[PDB]
């Protein structure tokens, strides 16, 4: 079982974990998993974390001909309405030979106490599609069985987890709040239908 | 651009816009079928002069017809949202209204050919009642027309 | 687990869920109104069914 | 009985499903699922605003098509024995009529205030938009229901009229004060939705 | 600021004032129409006093009105949680218990309009029975100030 | 500190209370006012001694509307979610209370009423009766008013 | 610490032992009371001895008013969660119970009053029966009083 | 880029085609069969002539096939949702309207036959009311077709 | 260590183990109550030995009552949640068995004292058959004996 | 490659062709038998004749066999979920066709047994009448074939 | 390891099997004792053979004891997921099929005991008609012994 | 490899086939022995030939316990998810097939019972009509062995 990446100040303050991690540029694969997790050498340089922040920060030597950087950045705003620290991975930065790539990535967040977990973070069309480029880019990217905590860690273990994927999602909720009233109105079509009738008797 | 799912509504609008007002139709033809058979026993004569219940619930069923089609030719792969729910706000409109209109004809064709079997001086006074319920029909019809082609 | 990983709940868990569960409540309906029906018919024995 | 006792049965199922439901997510320590805000926003704004529309027109014509057919079944009835009746008595009918007028007169315009966005995060969609979605379904779901009533009553008090005129030609004059009454629940439903309206703007 | 949903409770607070008091209202006055009408046949002079149940039937319309028409310029986009709570409680509390006092006034109505054309001395009662179902009404719009205008 | 949503279970306490008491007292004053309009026929002195079920169905309404504006004046902007709890559990504890007791002065009320129509000795045994009803919303208030205060 | 909807559970702990009780009571009074009414018409003699079950039921009222003042005044903003849990279980073991107590002093009050218009004898064992009625929600409070103090 | 699960809606189409045909057309066979079964006792030369209205339901089924096929011969792996959800509303848009067009040929089908053994003329009249119903089926396969061919 | 909702499935186990044997307990002493009633006119005499079936009803909400007060005298907020559904299990277990047992001698109550006033030879036969009753009872709260204490 | 789960749906299409098509054939066995029976006693010779729609609607449990089997040995492990979904869709075709034309052969096959007791005449309308019912299996089974194999 | 909520599954075996086969021996009993005491008044000599059906209505409640222990005794907090599923499996299986059984036993009883009450002839028909009931509890039983076993 | 919360399904086709099969022969018995005894009193000669259609609804619970032991021999810790659906497969389709042959044994036994003692001559043509019920368990085993060795 692959540990966790887990940045250390004075305490484990921010995991990350995959079943996999790789990476493209101009669609060319390199697979980062063995040369990432439980890995001492792991080049962690100019990570950092805050009460409120955080940037998990992993370089790579060999990467696209080049010394490569990425740095996974998140907040934990205090979201007035539920009065809970719900947290936020809002984009994530790749650093290059010369130049910067960046991605929004949609739904990653819970509330502080909670790890986060999802199946597919990524920019592949069927791997969820959540790092959404809002201009062309040369990078692509996937975390598999993507799973990060940033706030209230203890241990250099998780804790409990929201999964990204619920019972329900927005063409689902649409669609039933749609459907299971098109069917009630169905049902008052067929009442009024089934409750047809003939007379059993007629005139002389 | 667009969410995958997007198109389902203004389908389902489609098919909300024919379903909805077959069965208006269908309920309106079978309560007026019912009082044609048990008028004819008595009346033979009025048989033809009593079909007009019958023919006002077939046009409720052409009233979803127009407005499914002009959905159907609407869609695409790439539909906006707003277009579909225009699509399926158009689909309810119809639909249902040809639903509640064709429950009028059917009971009031029922009614009306009973009646008139008995009265013959009711067979203006049906046709007034039952065409307010087919204007029920077109006041579905007039905003789903409105809202496909917006 | 060694870690606390998560509970692994893929994506388009939703999906299945909604497909399960929609197709099991219109299976469980249309058995259980079928099932109605024929358990509560008129047998309709009605030369014999005062004797 | 039967559909009442399926109609039942999907009530109990679902609301005994929903108590544990709630429960659950109360207990488990859950209440970050069960986002209510999440419902009211991932739901885009033409939704609520086209089944408010969709509803204000076919919600007033259920409401006069039982408007009509509740009058005009008496008006038939007594009309064999009373051929009088087949005219003065069409007055309730305009009425179930005028029920049916008051939805698409509020259903055009909101239908002629609704859109489109060119944004899709609720952040860039921002309150203003939410604000017509929520408005526009409101107050088409309040045109429509209240028509909806509106008609049902109209069509109830119109037989009222049409089988006592059929006993005494005098009484309708009278009575036609109870389908003013009713009507007036339509227009109630139209002046609330042109208000529920009348500040939204999407863009 | 507020969130971007927020005014969404306070706008089904504005309708739910309205429709369950068109429900209200229009039960109300749909039984003791029907009161009224059949009973009018046996008594033709007493519609004028018989008409009292309807009115208040109105009342209980203007209850939710009056609400709804508060809710609705009370509302905004930019409209705190709080207060669209408060609205939601308001027309809930006004729609539902003009609902209930049209229930009453319906039943009341009807049976007071038919014992009055029998026995003519009910006529003084019925007022007061008819005043005990309206008040409800009055109940729903003072709770529903106090909670919309906070 | 305290949740933006958290007003929202104290505004359906302060609602409740005044929703379900004006259920309870429509109930109430519908069944026992359907009874009266019977029996007037045939007792018209019995009309004035028969309103006692309608005043105790508007009591209801009061313990209804008593919390109701408790509640009502209790909420503020960032009340803390114990107490908003407690003010739900004050609304539905008098509301469901008073549903209970206005069903019971509904049913209790008719039977009475008609009863003293056929025998007179029944009033006193019907004000004990209504009184033992009237009292469940009484002691649904105790507990409203303990949950609202404490 | 402690989790800050843990008083909503204790809440519907006081609300349903007030709720269900008066529901249970409102039952017994309003099937008992009929009884009474029907009974008086050929018995002036039995009205006051009668009133048994209707004051019987009552008592549901008030084992529900123990157990919700014993909750709500056992209620805090630091309630351990647990102690939510007992106040919940307590509020339904006596609500719930007194339900089906109320139930069983209902039908067995209106048979048992019947009965005794037909058999003055049957008074006793209409008393013994209405005994083995409302211990049901006596065993509710006690266990009631045994988890909101565990 | 094409989703997975995408096939099941055009595959939901292609069954509701099929399923709610046949509902039609069994309910329309059954009452109409009924109809020609308690009608044949009496006028047996009639048998062959009143067939009409279960061929008229077969005909309802036929247009269930169609679309069935139509869609299952254009079913593929790998479909956009754009094709399948329109391959659903067609499948509905029969099935369903063919459901009601088969309640509309089953209530006339007896009406219509019981009716005319006791008078001959009203035949005319039943063959017309029954293509007015039949109709709703070729509605349906219209929009289906239609929609199917996007 | 122990998730602190672990207490609820204790407390719905003793509340279960409660209500649904009081529930069972009311029924079977309701309809017995209402046999006896009816059955003393003619046979005045039998009051004393007929109340058995309502005695065995009364035993049901013991078992109950025993089984609640076991479960809340094992309830801990420390409780480990396997300890927690064996107590939801022997309170379902007692709870519905007995609401069984309490359907079984309802019925058989009713039916056996109305046949036994008009042949004394069936007390013999139905004593037995209560006991075949009541003995579900029993069966519930061995299971829940056991579940409780695993 | 595929996921698991895929084999649901297939399986639930096997179970849906198998569970609705004898559903189907014991409801068009049950309604056609009692009719048989029933007939008999006036006619003791038509019993090897009229048993013809119990034969038909054995037929209906043949094509849910059918496709039953034709579902359950193409599923497995590596299954894609395109082909589960056509299975799906296979059995619920066949399964809810088939039981529509078991409801159509019960109603028919009755009424036609029952009719041709009284007049013999009938025997060749109700064979005709239900060739129309029992087609609708086969309709049911032909999507099914084509689902199940595309 | 197990989750901590293992137990669940196994528990709710253990009360399904109690609880289900009471609910089916209470059928069992309820049906056959409402047909005793009718027949004892018709045949008091027949009291003591008609037990028969409620004796076995009481062995299908043994049935549910019987399995309830298994799974009770087998029952630990380290079951494995795979252990508790089949505890639930085996405990529906006797507890569901023992209601079967139940009902069975209690339509068979009714009218077994009528019939042989009109008919002595009927008795030993009586025994083997019920032991095809009774046998549904011992093949549920069979099935649950299994399942919890192996 | 393999997940848990996977054996449940093929644990639930281990109880189905049992559960829904004692359904089907519960009915199947408590129809068939209620025609029995209401036709034993006027001729007890025939019950040893009238037990067959019991005899078929055991035989359709012996295919229910033929199909759970076969599951119940076939599960095992960690069985891959597949053959846990394909045994949830075979458990609904024996099970509720065999509850389909039930409703229609049930049916046929208590006309066809009736008719035999009306009409001796039928005893014949019966056991032809439960043969075809019968088999309709027959194929639900058929497919669910297939589907549980697949």
């Amino acid at each position: 079982i692959h540990p966790p990446v887990s940045y250390n100040d004075t305490a484990p303050r921010i995991l990350f974990w995959a079943q996999n991690f790789s990476v493209a540029y101009k669609d060319e694969w390199k697979d980062l998993t063995s040369l990432t997790f439980g890995v001492e050498n792991l080049n962690l340089t100019g990570s950092f974390w805050n009460d409120s922040f955080a940037m998990l920060s992993l370089t790579y030597e060999p990467l696209f001909g080049a010394t490569v950087t990425f740095k996974f950045i998140l907040a934990s705003r205090f979201y007035p309405v539920s009065a809970r620290y719900w947290f936020t991975m809002e984009r994530l930065e790749i650093h290059s030979n010369g130049s910067v790539a960046h991605f929004n990535v949609s739904q990653v967040t819970g509330p502080s106490i909670y790890s986060f977990h999802c199946e597919y973070v990524s920019s592949l069309s069927k791997k969820g599609s959540l790092l959404v480029t809002n201009v062309p880019s040369l990078w692509q990217m996937t975390l598999h069985n993507f799973q990060i905590q940033a706030f209230n860690v203890t241990g250099e273990q998780f804790s409990y987890a929201s999964d990204c994927a619920g019972f329900f999602s927005p063409g689902i909720w649409m669609g039933l709040l749609t459907t299971l009233f098109m069917l009630f109105i169905f049902t008052y079509g067929l009442h009024m239908i089934l409750s047809l009738k003939t007379m059993d008797r007629f005139d002389d | 651009n667009n969410p995958e799912y997007s198109s389902f509504f203004g389908v389902m609008g489609a098919s909300s816009a024919m379903v909805f007002s077959a069965m208006g139709a269908a309920y309106g033809t079978a309560k007026s079928g019912t009082g044609i058979a048990a008028m004819s026993v008595m009346r033979p004569e009025l048989i033809m002069k009593s079909i007009i219940p019958v023919v006002m619930a077939g046009i409720i069923a052409i009233y979803g017809l127009v407005v499914a089609v002009l959905i159907a030719n609407s869609l695409t792969d790439g539909i906006t949202l707003y277009r579909s729910f225009l699509q399926l706000g158009a689909g309810l409109s119809v639909g249902l209204s040809g639903l509640a209109a064709g429950f009028a004809i059917g009971i009031v064709g029922d009614a009306g050919v009973r009646g008139t079997a008995q009265q013959p001086r009711l067979f203006v006074g049906m046709i007034l009642i039952l065409i307010f319920a087919e204007v029920l029909g077109l006041y579905g019809l007039i905003v789903a027309l409105i809202l496909s082609t917006k | 687990s060694p870690y606390n990983l998560a509970y692994k709940y893929n994506l388009e868990y939703s999906v299945v869920f909604n497909l399960v569960l929609w197709i099991m409540t219109g299976l469980a309906l249309a058995v259980i109104i079928t099932s109605y029906n024929i358990w509560n018919m008129d047998p309709g024995y009605d030369s014999i069914i005062y004797r | 009985t039967g559909l009442e006792l399926l109609y039942l049965g999907i009530f109990v199922a679902f609301w005994a499903c929903m108590i544990v439901v709630g429960i659950c997510y109360t207990i488990f320590d859950l209440g970050f699922r069960f986002d209510v805000a999440w419902f009211l926003t991932e739901t885009s704004p033409f939704m609520w605003s086209n089944l408010g529309i969709g509803l204000a027109i076919s919600l007033s014509v259920v409401g006069a098509a039982w408007g009509i057919y509740i009058t005009g079944s008496s008006i038939i009835g007594g009309g064999v024995k009373a051929p009088r009746i087949k005219t003065k008595n069409l007055v309730s009918i305009i009425f179930c009529e005028a029920v049916a007028i008051y939805g698409i007169i509020m259903a055009i315009v909101i239908s002629n205030m609704a859109e489109p966005f060119s944004a899709t995060d609720p952040k860039a969609i921002g309150h203003r938009n939410y604000h017509a979605g929520y408005s526009m379904f409101g107050a088409g779901l309040t045109v429509g229901l209240s028509n909806l009533f509106c008609g049902v009553c109209v069509g109830i008090v119109g037989s009222g009229a049409a089988l006592a005129d059929a006993q005494n030609p005098s009484l309708f004059v009278k009575i036609l004060i109870v389908e003013i009454f009713g009507s007036a629940i339509g227009l109630f439903g139209v002046i609330v939705a042109i208000l529920q309206t009348s500040r939204v703007k999407m863009g």
